[PDB]
RNA sequence: ACCAAAGCUAGCUCAACAUACUAAACAAAUACAAAAAUACACCAAAAUAAAAUAAAACAUUCACCUAACAUUAAAGUAUAGGA
RNA sequence: ACGAGCUACCCAUGAGCAGUUUAAAAGAACCAACUCAUCUAUGUGGCAAAAUAGUGAGAAGACUUGUAGGUAGAGGUGAAAA
RNA sequence: CUCGCACACGCUUACAUCAGUAACUAAUAAUAUACUGAUAAUUAACAACCAAUAAACCAAAACAACACUAAAACGUUUAUUAAUUACAUUGUUAACCCAACACAGGAGUGCACCAAGGAAAGAUUAAAAGAAGUAAAAGGAACUCGGCAAACACAAACCCCGCCUGUUUACCAAAAACAUCACCUCUAGCAUUACUAGUAUUAGAGGCAAUGCCUGCCCAGUGACACCAGUUUAACGGCCGCGGUAUUCUGACCGUGCAAAGGUAGCAUAAUCACUUGUUCUCCAAAUAAGGACUUGUAUGAAUGGCCACACGAGGGUUUUACUGUCUCUU
RNA sequence: AACUAUUCCAAAAGUUAAACAACUAACUUAACAUGGACUAGCAAUUUCGGUUGGGGUGACC
């Protein structure tokens, strides 16, 4: 009906889908942080 | 878009997430659900009888300072194993097979508090 | 066969071993080295580990046959919780016992004297199943867990409260979950009745056998009933590490050693937790049985022999509405033979302390119809209990 | 990513076990079968279709059960009924008449002059008359019932040939298997199921089952009535 | 791994196409080694093996680049130890047989050192290396001992 | 007269050289929901680069396009290509 | 590569449904909470990137709803509206 | 005037005390829960953390007496071992979250309907037009595409389409579209991850839409079975003419051509190319509307279903009553 | 094309006669599974010549 409040916050949602271990569980995610250590980024994960 | 930047804290989560702060635990679970405290986990401060010795917090300022010599192995190995090796292979009794009266320890394993993989904090 | 894992399930079988381990007189070149898993490297195999010093919780755990008390006799246990297939049979049969329809006239003649009633019966038992069903709780509907051991002690008060008429009921001392064990052995089975019961009364003195010999030697002549496909084993535990030594939950010694009534409670919310009035039934005879046996082999000694002094428990069983009222007199020692006397047990079942119980008031088209309280009492069911507690003096 | 599935457990119970349904959708996640899924929450009776299990393998010979409840099951169609023998009960399926307090033989032994068949019976097939209905059918001997267990269905034993049976399955397809094979004497239990009425879209719902799609597909030429020739008769005969 | 055109015409589509090798499961039998190994392989395989008239022959008689298997070169690695050792436990009973075999693959006998590192990746081999030259740092009372003993034998000689 | 305006520094760019090539900082904590001392396991893996585009469309084809061998010529030659 | 914390459909696990009418908790009836979104008027850089006011439909069911999980773009999911 | 107190989830100090506010936050001020600074603070009994392995138990929750069908969440006991020894660790503020905002929106649960929470108006004036409301003489749909909206009304009838409750295009379509009980075709003879711990009264792939009466003729084409023959239409799909005849219009009959069969029953100016505002009757003072009949519709028509019917519908049409500022004609 | 099923030849494992007439061939195939074909399913890539008293239809080139 309205939209924008599509953002329902959870923690638990959160650090599983974006979290430090689940990027390390997949190479794909490694190559994630790995790009954002490159990039020199402040926070790598969630 | 929650908070990326902020460390994660126990204030952060749900009621399942419980992370402490950093002490150290001093038991486990027991039988009854209920915790049970082991005796010997928690640190048992060691603390000497101060009052009959004389030394202070600080030193008086007209009381000097002295040549800066950090203690090396060894200068350790000279005051104390050096006079003693000398003294008995002087009288011919050293025993390269047996060092253990001059103060050498082969292995660590035996004795309460070990130098390597270091059993004591402080 | 269709057997009943799933490859899928069951844990993964070990990895084909590295080929460098087919090789005679190779050694193979491991991780093991760096403490961790390297591709590149073959797959260590390690020793199975023993940590020199035993850890209490942490070790695997003792196969059984180590046990000291360990048997190769396969020991048939009926304890608190066992359902019998078929019950009061199976439980005959076990016991070696004949069963009558109702108590015997003793325990009647002491329910029908106008003597023995409390001030106000009907007003004071129609009170107790209010509170245990309605009153004692904060909630609108108590659930049958609370309430039933609390009918069950309101029940026993208001017996209790005859103390000052027959002031031989101080004799009397009640326990709770007491170790009881029972072995005897029935034509090459073995069976041990042993665990807690809920609540159990003792007397100091014991209780009068309630058969005449007529009935004794009539039970001579009875056939025990027999289910063919059915063994009388079912329905128990298979145990093979046991201990063969009678016991009540009691030392030597002990001030009131004649066990008198044991009560046995069903609370539990969900039917599928409770017995079957016939299982309780069953329960209750060979728990009445083993407390018997015990004190049987205690006055006597493990010798099996027929009794010149015949010894009379009694049990009580509740649904909390409903009530299994049981008499036991154990005549016989010896078992292993099925042709000798046998025991007898006087079973009054199905006895309903109140039909239905309304703690709120039921409405139809804006009137109120049934009020709230029990629909029916009978007087009858707790005059029996209150014989049963009277039963000593 | 991955589920595992509900169906490990080891050990046989006659007590209900819990089980998790999945809507049409494998291991993967993925949907497989489409429109299953959301019935009323069911648990399993475990159902020993081995009808001649001897309890001990100490005492190998032909034995007897009794019948103490036949009761309805949400799993399958047929009724079932709980048999209890020795030390031991079972879920088995139920026969037509089979009823509380009932006696039921299991039996591997055949012998030349056949039996006379009740409902309960387990015959091996050689030991049958020729007419007889049959249910529960064993294909190799000692594997376990697969073929005809549904409600109310009943295949026919035709022929006797060569040490082994051929029987009619209720496809009306013929199966040739040796005649020391099982099978369960009779016509499997609750005959009306098949004329059983949904009354309303919501009854199939409670069944477990979500609606057909919406698309419309125009009919093509697997469509139409095809007559075609009986089968040639499945053999599990191993010849040498 | 490779492209076609279809129907070979150059005019046609081009097309990805992958040509796999047919693999057998079979049995092989060395001498050496005594054994029998269950072992995916080829006919290729098997003719090269028969041209080189012996399954420990084929693996001896040919170089890394060739077999192209890491299993290949540890069968090789194995036999190659087997024949520098002269290891007695090939046949424990029988001296005879022992001798015999050991003799006709007498020309690829190699010293020892060579013979353990032979079929190695650089992986095993970095390992190897380091297990070897694997020590707990020696005590710094030990090497002023010896320091010391030093000085006081000369000590004694200048006098 | 307000709003404004002016600096010349911070550093950068491109090469040269160069040793050799994952800087600095590690007390504790860090792969539980990273930064949470402490319990019987599992662990791990590879398959051709494609297309946009050029051919005035598009179908075979289309340099370079994350594979060390540079430089002066031979030579835009021999060859290859819906030639 | 990243996305199913919105939404589609599932899986686990919880939670709600008062009064009235009926032999009945019958995908019955009246009507709240609850869920939808009929018709009109407002509003149209609005209170709002879909709302407000009235009015409506369902309201023990193919019902609503919380939490945790799943399916991923040559795909998924779909009581098909591409 | 009335969305109140708490918990979960989520937010993270925005909370508290003292002081300050020229300017910064509040869409203005006054001053301060929101701006500034300094100083403090939530204390476990509630909550999180908080055993395995064998063994007996077929017996729903519904005030549970006992049952219904869709067959149902939730544990006892027995045995074997479970470090045994005060005080462990962590959540405790708020006026708060998701919507770029101090947003009339979105937000689970338990109790309350007030005892708790709050303020529609910065100050005036009383023009137009606009919004929201209350009332209205006589009339009562004459308004209008339509009784849209409104009403002191809150009733009855008849058609079309869909059987029904349900579902759908979040943000222009809620329907006659989809699903659906039922009926039908096809495809399968079977074992450890789906189907399914199932076994042809079962399970998948569809079609059509309950019920009732029915479902006519066609296998030549195109499919699909049968690897060719041959079989199949509740498979894709099809189901005709010209001439001569009863005094006369018609054509039972006659001739002949072509087809695989030549459109059967029913219904019909229809939600059905055009002709079309077909023709007639009823309804109205008056009707291209509505209903009823006639009806070649040469382009209806039988599970891409045909015909009747109950009940149901925020579906689309029509009548009557009543009611009314819709309207005469505005105040 | 790949993939999913079908059918076939080859590959691979085998098996039989010592074959027939007078004075070498033939057959076999459990699950995997390769190379080359076949028939379908599911698909992959690519394209909609121009003129035209606007385009389309017709006409034309
Ligand atoms: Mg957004
Ligand atoms: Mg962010
Ligand atoms: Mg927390
Ligand atoms: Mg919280
Ligand atoms: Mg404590
Ligand atoms: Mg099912
Ligand atoms: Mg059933
Ligand atoms: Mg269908
Ligand atoms: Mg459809
Ligand atoms: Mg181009
Ligand atoms: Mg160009
Ligand atoms: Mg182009
Ligand atoms: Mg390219
Ligand atoms: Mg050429
Ligand atoms: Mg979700
Ligand atoms: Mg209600
Ligand atoms: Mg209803
Ligand atoms: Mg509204
Ligand atoms: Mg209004
Ligand atoms: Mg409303
Ligand atoms: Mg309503
Ligand atoms: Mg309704
Ligand atoms: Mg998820
Ligand atoms: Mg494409
Ligand atoms: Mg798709
Ligand atoms: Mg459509
Ligand atoms: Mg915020
Ligand atoms: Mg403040
Ligand atoms: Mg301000
Ligand atoms: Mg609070
Ligand atoms: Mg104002
Ligand atoms: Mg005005
Ligand atoms: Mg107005
Ligand atoms: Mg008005
Ligand atoms: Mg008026
Ligand atoms: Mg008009
Ligand atoms: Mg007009
Ligand atoms: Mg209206
Ligand atoms: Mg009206
Ligand atoms: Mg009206
Ligand atoms: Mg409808
Ligand atoms: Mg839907
Ligand atoms: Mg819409
Ligand atoms: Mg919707
Ligand atoms: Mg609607
Ligand atoms: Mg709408
Ligand atoms: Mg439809
Ligand atoms: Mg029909
Ligand atoms: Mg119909
Ligand atoms: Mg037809
Ligand atoms: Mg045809
Ligand atoms: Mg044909
Ligand atoms: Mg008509
Ligand atoms: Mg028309
Ligand atoms: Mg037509
Ligand atoms: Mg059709
Ligand atoms: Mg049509
Ligand atoms: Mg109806
Ligand atoms: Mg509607
Ligand atoms: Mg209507
Ligand atoms: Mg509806
Ligand atoms: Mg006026
Ligand atoms: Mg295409
Ligand atoms: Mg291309
Ligand atoms: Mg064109
Ligand atoms: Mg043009
Ligand atoms: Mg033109
Ligand atoms: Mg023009
Ligand atoms: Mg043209």
């Amino acid at each position: 009906k309205a939209r924008g409040n599509e953002y329902q916050p959870s923690n638990i949602k959160r650090k599983h889908k974006h979290g430090w271990v689940r990027r390390l569980r997949t190479p794909t995610g490694v190559q994630v942080i790995l790009r954002r250590m490159h990039k020199g980024r402040k926070s790598l994960s969630h | 878009g929650a908070d990326r930047m902020s460390k994660w804290t126990s204030k952060r989560g749900p009621r399942t997430f419980c992370k402490g702060r950093g002490a150290k635990g001093t038991g486990f679970h027991g039988r009854d659900g209920k915790f049970v405290q082991i005796k010997e986990m928690i640190p048992e401060l060691v603390v000497p009888e101060l009052a009959g010795f004389k030394l202070k917090p600080y030193v008086n300022y007209r009381a000097p300072e002295g040549t800066d010599t950090p203690l090396t192995a060894k200068q350790l190995f000279l005051e104390t194993a050096a006079p003693a090796i000398e003294k008995d292979f002087k009288a011919g009794t050293f025993d390269p097979e047996h060092l253990e009266k001059y103060g050498f320890e082969p292995t660590q394993e035996g004795k309460l508090f070990q130098l390597y993989p270091k059993n004591f904090p402080r | 066969a269709y057997e009943w894992g799933v490859r899928s399930t069951r844990k993964p079988e070990p990895p084909p071993l590295d080929r460098v381990y087919e090789i005679p007189g190779l050694e193979p070149i491991t991780y093991a080295g760096k403490m961790h898993f390297m591709p590149g490297l073959a797959r260590p195999v390690f020793p199975p580990w023993d940590p020199g010093w035993t850890h209490p919780k942490f070790r695997r755990l003792p196969p059984l046959h180590e046990h000291p008390l360990y048997k190769d006799q396969a020991c048939y246990v009926f304890h608190q919780r066992c359902r019998l297939l078929e019950g009061v049979k199976q439980a005959l049969w076990l016991t070696k016992t004949q069963l009558i329809e109702g108590l015997p006239e003793k325990v009647l003649r002491l329910a029908d004297d106008p003597r023995n009633h409390i001030e106000n019966q009907d007003e004071r038992v129609l009170n107790a199943i209010s509170h245990a069903r309605l009153w004692h709780s904060t909630e609108d509907i108590p659930k049958r867990e609370t309430y039933c051991p609390v009918i069950v002690d309101s029940l026993i008060q208001l017996c209790k409260s005859q103390i000052l008429k027959h002031p031989s009921l101080a004799r009397r001392i009640c326990a709770q979950n007491n170790t009881l064990s029972a072995t005897w052995n029935r034509e090459s089975i073995l069976l041990q009745v042993h665990g807690s019961s809920g609540a159990r009364l003792n007397a100091k003195d014991p209780l009068p056998p309630v058969a005449s010999q007529e009935e004794v030697e009539a039970t001579k002549n009875h056939v025990l009933e027999t289910f063919y496909p059915i063994s009388p084993t079912m329905g128990l535990q298979e145990c093979n590490v046991y201990d063969v030594n009678d016991d009540t939950g009691f030392q030597e010694g002990y001030p009131y050693p004649c066990p008198h009534t044991l009560y046995f409670l069903e609370s539990a919310n969900l039917r599928p937790r409770r017995f079957q009035p016939d299982q309780l039934r069953a329960k209750m005879i060979l728990f009445a049985f083993g407390s018997a046996l015990a004190q049987a082999r205690l006055l006597y000694g493990n010798d099996s022999k027929v009794l010149e002094q015949p010894v009379v428990v009694q049990s009580v069983g509740t649904d909390g509405r409903l009530f299994q009222f049981l008499v036991l007199q154990l005549n016989t020692t010896d078992l292993a033979s099925d042709e000798g006397v046998k025991n007898l047990a006087w079973v009054d079942s199905d006895q309903l302390l109140y039909q239905h119980f309304w703690c709120l008031p039921v409405i139809k088209k804006k009137v109120v119809v049934e009020p709230v309280g029990p629909i029916g009492f009978q007087p009858e069911t707790f005059r029996k209990f209150l014989a049963l507690y009277l039963h000593g003096a | 990513a991955t589920s595992v599935s509900w169906k490990s457990r080891t050990k046989y119970t006659v007590m209900p076990v819990k089980m998790r349904k999945s809507g049409g959708r494998n291991h993967t996640g993925q949907i497989q079968v489409h429109g299953i899924g959301g019935g009323h929450k069911q648990r399993y009776r475990m159902i020993d279709f081995l009808r001649f299990r001897p309890e001990h393998e100490s005492k190998p010979g032909p034995f007897e059960e009794k019948v103490i409840a036949v009761r309805y099951d949400p799993c399958r169609s047929a009724d079932i009924a709980l048999v209890a023998g020795g030390n031991r009960k079972r879920w088995i399926i139920a026969t037509e008449n089979m009823k509380a307090g009932d006696t039921v033989l299991n039996s591997d032994h055949i012998g030349r002059m056949a039996v006379a068949a009740r409902e309960g019976d387990a015959h091996p097939l050689g030991a049958l008359p020729v007419g007889t209905l049959i249910n529960n059918v064993e294909s190799e001997p000692g594997r376990g019932a697969q073929y005809i267990r549904a409600a109310g269905t009943c295949g026919v034993l035709l022929r006797k040939v060569n040490g082994t049976a051929i029987i009619q399955l209720p496809s009306k397809r013929q199966m040739q298997v040796l005649e020391t094979c099982i099978a369960t004497v009779g016509r499997v239990s609750n005959v009306d199921h098949n004329k059983r009425v949904i009354g309303k879209a919501g009854r199939n719902r409670w069944l477990g089952k979500r609606p057909n799609s919406g698309l419309w597909q125009r009919k093509g030429g697997w469509a139409g009535r095809k007559i075609r020739p009986l089968p040639p008769m499945k053999s599990y005969v191993k010849l040498p | 791994l490779g492209h076609r055109y279809v129907n070979n015409d150059k005019l046609s589509k081009r097309v990805r196409k992958v040509w796999k090798p047919q693999l057998f499961q079979r049995e092989l039998y060395s001498e050496i080694l005594d054994k029998r190994f269950t072992v995916t392989v080829t006919m290729r395989t098997l003719d090269l093996i028969d041209q080189a008239c012996g399954f420990d022959f084929y693996i001896l008689k040919t170089p890394k680049e060739d077999l192209c298997s890491k299993f290949g070169m540890d069968l090789k690695r194995g036999m190659l130890l087997r024949l520098a050792r002269q290891d007695p436990q090939l046949h424990p009973d029988d001296p005879a047989r022992r001798a015999a075999i050991y003799d006709r693959y007498k020309a690829f006998v190699i010293p020892e050192a060579e013979a353990e590192w032979v079929g190695l990746t650089l992986d095993e081999a970095v390992e190897k290396q380091r297990l070897l030259e694997e020590k707990d740092p020696i005590p710094l009372f030990k090497i002023f001992v010896e320091e010391l003993l030093g000085q006081l034998q000369q000590q004694a000689l200048s006098e």
